[PDB]
């Protein structure tokens, strides 16, 4: 308008994952035979989403 | 992780050496091999008195949990 500017919605956000823391276991045983051884496978990685 | 197909030790205690399967397979030979002397009456069915303990050992000790 001509008196005061209305605010607008805004959002970002970030889902960062460091080490895996892988463991060882195985141881051884074986048976067959051969072988075984121781280585531890068992790592089993995880998705960052 | 583990698995959901086992983890109960149920089929191992039922179909194994120290179970009841070894008893139902030892009486089936004498039920028909010791009564076939009527029509045949010949020394022929005598090669099965030693292969019972051998067949049960070459199949159960394959995986062994
Ligand atoms: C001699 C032991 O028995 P078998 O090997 O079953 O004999 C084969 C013929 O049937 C003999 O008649």
């Amino acid at each position: 308008t001509k008196q005061w500017h209305y605010p607008s919605p805004y959002s970002r956000g970030a889902l960062s994952v460091t080490s895996i823391d892988q463991g060882a276991y195985k141881r051884s045983g074986s048976s067959w035979g051969r072988p075984y051884e121781e280585k531890a496978g068992f790592g089993f990685s995880l998705d960052a989403r | 992780q583990d698995l959901m197909a086992s983890g109960n030790t149920t089929v191992k205690a039922t179909f194994g050496k120290d179970s009841s399967v070894v008893k139902w397979v030892v009486l089936a030979e004498v039920l028909v091999g010791a009564v076939m002397y009527m029509m045949t009456k010949n020394v022929k069915f005598l090669a099965g008195f030693a292969i019972i303990s051998v067949f049960i050992a070459v199949g159960m000790a394959v995986v062994g949990l």
